[PDB]
């Protein structure tokens, strides 16, 4: 994906139209089961892909 | 007073996944197994890696790593070794291992593809993933460099570290039209159908169903190839009956002797 | 009460569901196939057999999706990996 | 192949007749019988008479060669069991194209006879268990004995195509086109011969399962093969009849003229001539063609619907009397082919009086699917007055499919505030509000007296 | 070489899509 | 460095794969299409093949001898 900053092709509308074709919620939401009980959350939780860096400040 | 009744209705049946619904079960029943398919059903991996001469351009431990994390065939064998840490040897026992070497030089020209075919195991049954699609790759060797090992793989579960677990994603599900509400939707036909849905294609999610239960979990287990899709479900069974039958062995004594 | 009319005719007309109708096809009990083994004059079980792409795509039962991955999307681009030439 | 020679008693194998004419099959017993020639020239020329398109002869030929089995042949029964089995297997052959002066029985009780003298020699053989399979499908019960004796001629030495795909006919009269679909494939593999385009059963189970591009691809090789075979061509006619609004030259002509002139005994191809003349307007061709559509058919599939086509030729012309009969046996005959023939005598029991079993005839019509025409029939006549929620229930769940739809509604309005009177009076008050309007934009009409009374009421 | 092929022939998009101009979410300055 | 053996998410063994799909580009493929041919289902093990950035392709330019 392309996230330069000021390209105004891309928006939040056109970004979730596309992941509604892929058999998604169109905001990113998704509905989790708990790990523990397995019951579901009764809100949606927001989750995909981020990229992470780990810094260099270990403990 | 009592238990409940189970059925059990296969869906898909692969070599690489099952498929499978559970009616008439608890809710903690049907997700506890799904725990037990991740984190306490037994596998065969690598966990004991003697390097002799490593000169690949990785670290030492970044071999013994990727070596852990392959899968080996378990099916046959897994429920007949001890654990490591039970057995009676002073080192390792065929009852209790299997042993895998690795000898491989870059002679040639051109780069070697060090890959899970170079894994020799002792027993011709717990094999990496190769009988019947490519290889996994190890490292990647140059013109002069090599990597001699040897390695031995034992029993463990996935609750010590992840090499052991034997699937690749447990697709749980239970309700799968909004029957029970236990999620809310803010906006409830923005929101994509199951696979299981029930539903035609007016309606968004099933009317309120005050007094009900979940019933009619589906599952979807997929296997990484170290057992068979439908041995992990067995064996999960087979795991959680078991902790159950050593927890009520453990409470008898504790009952008796109180 | 109101004097409705007594449906005693077709007026709609009933074109819609007399069209739709799928007749079953029943020209003959053997589903239009003489089952016997005596008729079998002729054979085409020689080598260069006598057979087309139209017949060879009848005899599998089902085997004929998610088209959007090549889609243009000007704010999506494609990756980069290690070579071994570059600037 | 067209000439052939005949063995004589001096110097065989010199006299040879062309095959081309059409000669007696009278002297033909004659005079292979007074020079002693081998059983296997029997059914040899026999072959010959069955390639010039004649299947009287081949069977009546052959017909006196049990007499002559072995006079002084030296131990030839084995080419004796094979001319009988022609004797027990194309009787069944010809019982299903019967004429006009045989019946079924006349050529069941041939067929049954001189099998039992057939197995005296060889039983359980190649071609003797299709015999005892087939008899099974000319009564019409007993489906799995018959399944069962076709899968003996795997086991036993399965030398044909044909020897497997008896299974499929006894698959597809269970309703299982899963496992006929799979009996089908066999046929195509090897391409046999059989006039009968074999292809033809395969596109025939290729209209089920929403299989549209394989079915007119199994009819399109059986036409280019022989245009003779009309049961390739009408199954396109029946594949596109449900376009009304587009391709209607081919569906008329391509499909109708031409399948009509090439065979006009076919009661499908004149059933559909029929009912495509139907909607053009022209009655005077409809009740001729489906007289003849009804007399030479034998299963329960095609008389329902000749007879549902007489009856409403007969309802648009005010001919109700003739109509009711065919309309009762159109149900009388085959009940479970569709929702048409419940929907005929429905509007039909209207007449008389009898509005009684129009209802429960009607009631057949809904387990199938409703329709948007079907729930202001029973609407109309409903016999529910007061206090009667058995007949009432079915008025208000009518109501509310046409209340949502607007096929120019115009007294769906005035039936809802009839039944709403005795429950709560602000509906019967809101439809009569709507109904006021609704009866002004076809015409400057003032509304009739009966509506203003009742909404005042 | 098919990064440059797939950028000339999905920006002209921006282009061919004539008809819905509509959408919100994005803005741009107009002075004076 | 070099591909992981397993999609870190799910668990899915990818290792094999990159051979496989470097090879289905080149082929014609869109990248989408590579990663469906391969049978990657999940958004967790695609991230593993579009996202693995190989470096030991670079490390082996770096001879020891020879
Ligand atoms: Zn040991
Ligand atoms: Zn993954």
């Amino acid at each position: 994906g392309d996230a330069t900053p000021f390209n105004d092709a891309v928006n939040v509308q056109k970004i979730s139209n596309l992941l509604s074709d892929y058999g998604y919620h169109l905001r990113g939401n998704e509905v989790l089961y708990n790990g523990f009980t397995g019951r579901k959350i009764t809100s949606q939780i927001f989750i995909g892909p981020t990229y992470y860096q780990r810094l260099k400040h270990m403990v | 007073p009592y238990a409940n009744q189970p059925t059990v209705r296969i869906t898909e049946l692969t070599d690489e996944n099952v498929k499978f619904i559970i009616e008439n079960t608890d809710l903690a029943v049907a997700n506890s197994i799904r725990r037990v398919f991740i984190a306490e059903v037994p596998i065969i991996a690598i966990d004991w890696v003697q390097i002799d001469a490593n000169s690949s351009v990785l670290h030492d431990e970044f071999i013994a790593h990727r070596l852990g994390l392959i899968p080996l065939t378990s099916d046959d064998i897994v429920d007949k070794l001890q654990y490591s840490r039970d057995c009676t040897c002073e080192e390792f026992c065929p009852e209790c291992s299997v042993e895998f070497t690795l000898d491989v030089r870059c002679n040639e020209d051109q780069t070697r593809h060090v890959t899970s075919r170079d894994l020799i195991s002792n027993s011709p049954r717990v094999i990496p993933v190769t009988s019947r699609q490519d290889d996994i790759l190890i490292v990647k060797l140059r013109k002069g460099q090599e990597l001699r090992l040897r390695a031995y793989a034992k029993k463990g579960f996935g609750k010590e570290h992840a090499k052991w677990n034997p699937t690749a994603g447990v697709a749980f599900e239970y309700d799968p039209d909004n029957a029970l509400r236990h999620t809310v939707y803010p906006k409830p036909e923005e929101w994509p159908k199951s696979e299981y849905s029930e539903l035609d294609e007016d309606e968004s999610q099933a009317p309120y169903d005050p007094n009900g239960k979940p019933e009619r979990f589906y599952y979807n287990v997929e296997s990484c190839g170290s057992l068979r899709p439908e041995t992990i479900v067995l064996s999960a069974l087979s795991g959680l009956k078991k902790k159950l039958s050593d927890l009520q062995t453990q409470l008898s004594h504790e009952i008796q002797s109180d | 009460t109101y004097p409705f009319d007594q449906n005693r005719f077709v007026q709609y007309k009933a074109t819609s569901l007399e069209k739709q109708h799928k007749h079953d096809l029943l020209t003959e009990p053997d589903l239009g196939v003489t089952i016997d083994l005596i008729n079998p004059d002729t054979y085409r079980i020689d080598p260069n057999v006598l057979l087309d792409p139209a017949d060879e795509k009848l005899l599998e039962e089902e085997i004929q999706r998610s088209q959007q991955h090549a889609k243009v999307v000007p704010w999506m681009r494609k990756t980069e990996y290690i070579s071994t030439e570059f600037n | 192949r067209g000439s052939i020679e005949i063995p004589l008693r001096d110097t065989d194998e010199v006299i040879e007749l062309d095959f081309d004419q059409l000669p007696e099959g009278d002297e033909v017993i004659s005079i292979l019988k007074q020079e002693h020639t081998q059983l296997h020239i029997w059914i040899a020329l026999a072959l010959e008479y069955y390639k010039q398109g004649k299947t009287e002869e081949f069977v009546k030929l052959l017909e006196a060669a049990r007499i002559d089995g072995n006079l002084d042949y030296r131990d030839h029964e084995k080419d004796q069991m094979t001319c009988l089995d022609t004797l027990a297997a194309y009787y069944v052959q010809q019982a299903r194209k019967e004429k006009n002066k045989d019946n079924k029985k006349d050529l069941i009780t041939q067929a049954t006879l001189l099998y039992t003298m057939a197995d005296k020699i060889i039983m359980y053989d190649q071609n003797h268990l299709l015999g005892r399979a087939c008899f099974c499908l000319l009564e019409g019960d007993k489906m799995d004995q018959a399944d069962a004796q076709f899968h003996f001629v795997l086991n036993q030495s399965p030398n044909n195509i044909p020897a497997l795909l008896g299974k499929a006919c006894i698959s597809f009269n269970k309703k299982d086109y899963r496992g006929a679909l799979a009996y089908y494939k066999k046929a195509l593999r090897t391409n046999p011969g059989c006039p009968a385009e074999v292809r033809l059963g395969m596109g025939h189970c290729f209209v089920k399962l929403n299989k549209l591009e394989k079915a007119r691809l199994a009819f399109s090789r059986a036409l280019e093969l022989n245009s003779k075979c009309v049961g390739a061509l009408v199954g396109l006619a029946v594949l596109e009849l449900n376009n009304k609004e587009a391709d209607s030259i081919k569906n008329g002509v391509q499909l109708l003229s031409r399948a009509y002139t090439i065979d006009p005994s076919n009661p499908m191809v004149l059933n559909h001539l029929a009912n495509h003349f139907f909607f053009k307007k022209d009655y005077s061709k409809v009740q001729h063609l489906a007289l003849h559509a009804f007399h030479n058919t034998e299963v329960e599939a095609m008389q329902a619907e000749s007879c549902y086509q007489l009856a409403r030729s007969f309802h648009v012309q005010e001919d109700y009397d003739q109509a009711f009969q065919y309309y009762y046996q159109a149900t009388q005959f085959a009940s479970s082919s569709f929702v048409l023939p419940f929907f005929g005598l429905g509007q039909m029991y209207i007449y008389r009086g009898d509005k009684e079993n129009a209802s429960q005839c009607f009631e057949k019509v809904l387990k199938a699917y409703p329709n948007n025409y079907e729930t202001m029939k029973i609407l109309g006549s409903l016999y529910a007055a007061s206090e009667d929620q058995e007949k009432r229930d079915i008025a208000k769940g009518h109501l509310k499919k046409v209340t949502e739809q607007y096929p120019d509604d115009v007294e769906a309005w005035i039936e809802l505030a009839q039944i709403l009177e005795q429950t709560d009076i602000q509906g019967a008050l809101s439809a009569y509000g709507t109904a006021t309007r609704i009866l002004q934009e076809k015409v400057q009409a003032d509304v009739p007296p009966e509506i203003l009374n009742n909404v005042g009421a | 070489e098919w990064n440059i092929v797939e950028s000339e022939k999905a920006l002209v998009a921006e282009s061919h899509n004539m008809k819905n101009q509509q959408m919100d979410p994005f803005t741009r300055r107009q002075c004076k | 460095m070099i591909i992981p053996v397993r999609c870190f998410t799910c668990g899915k063994i990818v290792g094999n794969k990159w051979e496989a799909y470097l090879g289905l580009l080149q082929a014609e493929y869109t990248e989408g299409d590579a990663l469906d041919a391969l049978g990657l289902k999940r958004y967790c093990c695609r991230r593993m093949l579009l996202a693995h950035v190989d470096l030991i392709e670079k490390l082996l330019n770096y001879a020891p001898l020879e």
